[PDB]
């Protein structure tokens, strides 16, 4: 990781690793980078938490403040396709090991290891 | 007993409305500077102020949270015959998202609805007019909806909504007033929405409470089957509701109600000013003009008996 | 002293300005269509003779400003609408008392002064920019002081000096000028964020001026150095139209509105945020408002454009202060009570301050504790009810372990009839729902399941699995509020946790959505769900970041985002700035 970002820093011509982005129901449309919790095309609302019920959502534009910490992130089981905030998901599944919607039976963090 | 902890507000004039947030880690308080502060508590417990900015043109009375489910949102109603719904956004900025001028006296009171009815807010004025806001988009803010506006008859002073949230009641609020006129009328009086209707009507009047009323609360349900409200007075009263079977007849005016006093306490001496309930709607603080705060339960055998009396400094 | 009550009365047309005589008995009332003088008895009244003489409506006639002479009681000055200055003799014998005409303004001339000892001194300030000085000598009388700004709005001789005199302008200025001096101004400063409508000298101070404009907000200069110094400022709810001194109270000043408000008000300046007296008795726009004596704090005279004018006494106005409620009190989620009280109440003015305190415990841990331990599922009755048994006794609440072994004993077992004891446990469950525990109603109800179900109507059961949801909520335990969700034996509460929880991912590369059940790309044939730290393929979970469209496996970004503060594929974001 090092050397990728010493590349990176010091080559332009390199292209970056390609992974997969969300897209919003509605519009369809990207939601990377008007309230924080909604798509920015659509104004529509966000998907919310599937344990603190509440939307999702990041502002989006060194001993200082961090405006998005790591708790709040999208965090999603590629498989169940079921996900909410990283600290609240990340709890549950060190206290359980279910996914934590109704009526889905995916050991989801058992697949990975 | 208690332990107090004295906080140095730097207010420049009375401080008039004091509400934690749902959480219970915030604070606002509103006064009489044209000025509404936040202040929040850290590790070492100490309590810091993080916001101050002018809000209106006169005095502000009442400022009150909205659910966290909605963001952190904020509503006061002032002097000048406004309200204003304030919003915070990311350092922490507040941001005057609507303002609500459909008053022509001074606002007297304002508070949000309770979650599951959705976004709504009740302003009462002081010329006896109570009016009901909806944002039918939770999602913008800046808009909002005149949707039932009711006549008292007589100067309203504070509202309150039920907290109840069975599907066995429909929304009810409650409304007092602080007139001091010499014709002895009644103070508190009970509307109810009528779903067929779709209009709030008149269901009960309380004609035992003549003298000036200065607050109202209702307590929190939390699985009972009736209604308890407490009204704030020359002394201290204490209401229960309880409605009756309905009717075969499937009748579609409001619900009847059996209504008894079951607690009349004056030990204040002197005019009670405020009252509010617990979390769990099972103890009631009142403070009044002896500059001293009491605490109220009941037992087992429903009597009701003072638990604590807790002194300024 | 002057002697009478509150009393009102109704005029013909509109009233725009009312003055006063020096012997407190006739008041002349001036608008655009009304020009009549009032002698005010102990009970009422009367008009004594109006200056509307001539069916023959005039340009002149339609007055905004009028002053009755401080000099001498027979003469009286207004100016119209049409750029003229008008003088009044009543000693004329003729109806029409009109004595001389000045047409030296083209604008509207906005106000017109008298002078306090010289009975020939007239100033007047118009829309032209100017201001015009006018001799009663009948001599050459022109002297024009031009302010280089905006429309004048008001101009005012001082109390304490002869020659020296104030000026306001719409730009937002105040000009102090001298009569001897016309060829520049003496001293100049913007004193409102808009154009300023009135200005006062305080009656008794030799260097005080106070100021009113639009910006709501009224100040008080102070004159005696070489750069003036603000002292005071009020702030009142709507543009502020004029204000006046209180006669012998050295920090008093009422004031009336020119829109959206109507009631007059009466400040003391030492407390800037709280009206001192106030008066609501007119129902349009106030317009002219005059002390009655100026000697007489006792009375004032109000005139408004329903044709209505005035007389109020001081005693009868209405106090906002005395009738305010002073405490405030509130309740918290950890049994903290938070109160704010008058300071006055809990030991210039010690009443204008307040202290506020919380109140501790040193109050409900029993509800997390239980709620924290207590097992639910997965287990056969009877471990369960002893479980939770020796949970209640360990915190020290005996009934409910009672409660719970004896639930074991009905349940888990020439004998009873089948359903000796629904009855009872019925009501148990109301009982102890109908104190507020509905974290034990909500527990009995979970773990006995269909045992019990069907004796309980759907909408109690709802009602308390929402209060506890609730609760929950409130103290942020959400691990356990989802679980009771799960477990839930109601129907909305169980589809409570499915609305809309689901994602949409889409490839990057080929732009596509993808599958609910692969990874792999349909038409890209690529692993878009590689994990930036590990290069591995991703079956679970995933973290994503908005900003750089980055993500991996949950504990590999974790740990890296403990150690640097860049996205580990190299792109540059800070994705965690700072
Ligand atoms: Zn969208
Ligand atoms: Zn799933
Ligand atoms: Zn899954
Ligand atoms: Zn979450
Ligand atoms: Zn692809
Ligand atoms: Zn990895
Ligand atoms: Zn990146
Ligand atoms: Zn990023």
């Amino acid at each position: 990781a090092e050397f990728d970002i010493h590349r990176s820093k010091l080559d332009p011509s390199s292209k970056p690793l390609a992974q997969v982005f969300v897209s919003c129901n509605f519009c369809g449309k990207s939601i990377s980078y008007s309230k924080v919790t909604s798509c920015p095309g659509c104004r529509k609302p966000l998907p919310r938490c599937a344990l603190c019920l509440i939307n999702m959502g990041t502002p989006v534009s060194s001993k200082d403040k961090k405006l998005a910490q790591f708790n709040n992130w999208f965090t999603w089981c590629h498989n169940c396709r079921h996900g909410g905030h990283a600290g609240h998901m990340l709890s549950w599944f060190r206290d359980h090991a279910e996914c934590p919607v109704s009526a889905c039976t995916c050991k989801c963090m058992q697949l990975d290891t | 007993m208690f332990v107090a902890r004295s906080i140095a507000a730097d207010h420049k004039d009375l401080i008039h409305d004091v509400s934690f947030d749902f959480h219970g880690r915030r604070m606002a308080t509103c006064s009489s500077d044209q000025s509404v502060k936040v202040w929040d508590k850290s590790e070492s417990g100490d309590w810091h102020c993080t916001a101050s900015w002018k809000t209106h043109s006169g005095s502000v009375w009442r400022v009150t949270w909205a659910h966290p489910e909605f963001g952190q949102v904020l509503a006061s109603c002032s002097f000048d015959r406004t309200a204003a719904v304030w919003e915070e956004i990311v350092q922490s900025h507040w941001v005057k998202r609507t303002t609500l001028v459909d008053s022509r006296t001074s606002v007297t009171d304002v508070k949000f609805a309770p979650k599951h009815m959705g976004l709504m807010l009740a302003t009462c004025s002081a010329d006896g007019i109570v009016r009901i806001y909806e944002a039918p988009d939770v999602m913008n803010l800046s808009q909002w909806s005149l949707q039932h506006e009711i006549s008292c008859k007589l100067s309203c002073s504070c509202i309150s909504w039920n907290p109840s949230s069975s599907r066995a009641h429909s929304p009810m609020i409650a409304v007092g007033s602080d007139d001091s006129s010499p014709n002895a009328m009644a103070k508190v009086q009970i509307f109810e929405y009528n779903e067929n209707t779709r209009k709030y009507a008149k269901a009960e009047t309380l004609m035992t409470v003549t003298d000036p009323v200065h607050d109202i609360a209702f307590a929190p349900n939390l699985g009972r089957s009736f209604h308890i409200l407490a009204i704030a007075t020359k002394d201290v009263r204490i209401f229960t509701l309880k409605p009756v079977r309905k009717e075969l007849t499937s009748s579609g005016g409001p619900t009847k109600f059996e209504i008894h006093i079951v607690a009349q306490f004056d030990n204040h001496n002197s005019q009670v000013w405020r009252v509010s309930w617990n979390i769990t709607g099972t103890v009631l603080a009142s403070s009044g003009d002896d500059g001293c705060v009491r605490l109220w339960k009941a037992n087992y055998m429903d009597n009701w008996k003072c638990t604590g009396i807790l002194k300024g400094n | 002293v002057l002697t009478g009550r509150t009393m009102h009365c109704h005029l013909d047309a509109p009233a725009n300005a009312i003055s006063v005589c020096r012997d407190a008995a006739q008041v002349v009332v001036a608008g655009r269509s009304i020009f009549k003088i009032y002698a005010i008895e102990e009970e009422q009244f009367v008009e004594k003779l109006n200056l509307r003489v001539g069916r023959k409506p005039s340009l002149n006639l339609s007055c905004a400003d009028v002053v009755w002479h401080q000099m001498d009681e027979n003469l009286l000055a207004t100016a119209a609408t049409n750029g003229v200055v008008v003088t009044w003799n009543l000693g004329r014998p003729s109806r029409n008392k009109q004595d001389q005409l000045f047409t030296e303004h083209k604008r509207t001339v906005n106000k017109v002064c008298f002078h306090p000892t010289e009975a020939h001194v007239l100033l007047s300030g118009s829309q032209d920019g100017f201001m015009k000085c006018f001799d009663l000598r009948r001599k050459d009388s022109v002297s024009t002081f031009s302010g280089q700004s905006e429309s004048v709005r008001d101009v005012q001789f001082s109390i304490r000096d002869y020659f020296t005199f104030a000026s306001t302008f719409e730009n937002g200025n105040v000009q102090l000028w001298d009569i001897r001096r016309p060829d520049r101004c003496e001293r100049m400063f913007t004193a409102h964020n808009g154009p300023v409508f009135c200005c006062d000298w305080h009656p008794e101070d030799r260097g005080w001026l106070a100021t009113g404009g639009r910006d709501k907000m009224v100040k008080v200069w102070d004159m005696t150095t070489h750069r003036a110094k603000e002292m005071h400022c009020v702030q009142t709810i709507a543009s502020v139209a004029r204000v006046k001194w209180r006669p012998e109270c050295r920090h008093h000043l009422a004031t009336c509105s020119m829109m959206v408000d109507h009631n007059i008000y009466v400040w003391d300046v030492r407390r800037p945020f709280v009206p001192a007296a106030m008066f609501e008795e007119h129902r349009d726009v106030t317009t002219g408002i005059a002390w009655r004596h100026p000697h007489d704090p006792s009375f004032l005279l109000s005139g408004s454009k329903d044709s209505s004018l005035c007389q109020h006494l001081f005693r009868d106005a209405s106090q906002p202060v005395e009738r305010a409620n002073p405490e405030g009190l509130c309740y918290g989620l950890f049994g903290d009570l938070a109160f704010a009280a008058k300071e006055s109440l809990v030991a210039f003015a010690g009443l204008a301050s307040s202290a506020l305190s919380v109140f501790e415990t040193e109050g409900m841990r029993w509800f997390v504790d239980t709620a924290e331990r207590y097992a639910l599922a997965g287990r056969p009755l009877a471990e369960l009810c002893d479980h939770n048994a020796k949970v209640a006794r360990e915190l020290g609440r005996n009934q409910v372990a009672q409660t719970w072994t004896m639930l074991r004993i009905i349940y888990c077992s020439s004998r009873l009839p089948p359903d000796f004891f629904g009855v009872l446990v019925r009501d148990m469950l109301h009982f102890y729902a109908e104190q507020g525990d509905v974290q034990m109603a909500v527990s009995v109800l979970i773990v006995l399941g269909e045992r019990v179900r069907k004796d309980i109507d759907e909408q109690t059961q709802e009602h308390w699995y929402t209060s506890y949801i609730d609760l929950l909520q409130r103290f942020r335990l959400w691990n356990v509020s989802n679980e009771v969700v799960k477990l839930s034996t109601s129907r909305a509460v169980s589809c409570l946790n499915q609305a809309s929880t689901t994602l949409h991912v889409n490839c990057s590369h080929c732009k596509r959505p993808m599958s609910s059940r692969g990874w792999v790309c349909d038409r890209c044939h690529r692993c878009a769900s590689m994990c930036a730290v590990c290069h591995h393929v991703v079956k679970g979970l995933f973290v994503w970041c908005q900003g750089c469209s980055h993500g991996g496996h949950l504990q590999h970004i974790m740990k890296w985002l403990e150690g640097s503060s860049h996205c580990p594929a190299g792109c540059g974001h800070l994705c965690e700035y700072s």
